[PDB]
C-alpha cells in the first residue's frame, strides 16, 4: 500500500519531469546539430 | 512498445525538428530571390569586410 501510493505520486512528478527532460533534450539537440554543421563548414573553408 | 514508440516519435519529432529547420531555410531561400533582406550578411563573405 505504501509503495503503491508513493509510486503513484512519484510517477505523476516523473511524467512532468520526463516531459521537461524531453523539451530540454530537444533544445540541446538543436544546439548540438547547429554546432557540428558550423564546425564542418569552417573546417572545409579554412582548409581550401 | 510505448517507450519504444516514445523514442520513435521523439526521434520522428527530432527528425521533424531538423525537417522544420530545413523548411525554414528553403522558405527563406525562395523568398530571398529578391534583394537580400539584411545586408549585414554581405559583409560576412570576406575577412576584409
Amino acid at each position: 500500500g505504501g509503495d503503491k501510493d508513493q509510486m503513484r505520486q512519484e510517477l505523476e512528478q516523473l511524467e512532468k519531469a520526463n516531459e521537461k527532460l524531453r523539451e530540454v533534450n530537444n533544445s540541446l539537440v538543436v544546439s548540438a546539430q547547429d554546432v557540428k554543421n558550423e564546425e564542418r563548414d569552417i573546417q572545409h573553408e579554412r582548409e581550401s | 512498445e510505448i517507450r519504444d514508440l516514445i523514442s520513435e516519435i521523439d526521434a520522428k519529432a527530432n527528425a521533424i525538428n531538423h525537417e522544420m529547420r530545413s523548411i525554414q531555410r528553403q522558405a527563406e531561400s525562395k523568398t530571398k530571390s529578391l534583394t537580400t533582406t539584411d545586408k549585414i550578411g554581405i559583409l560576412n563573405q570576406d575577412q576584409d569586410l
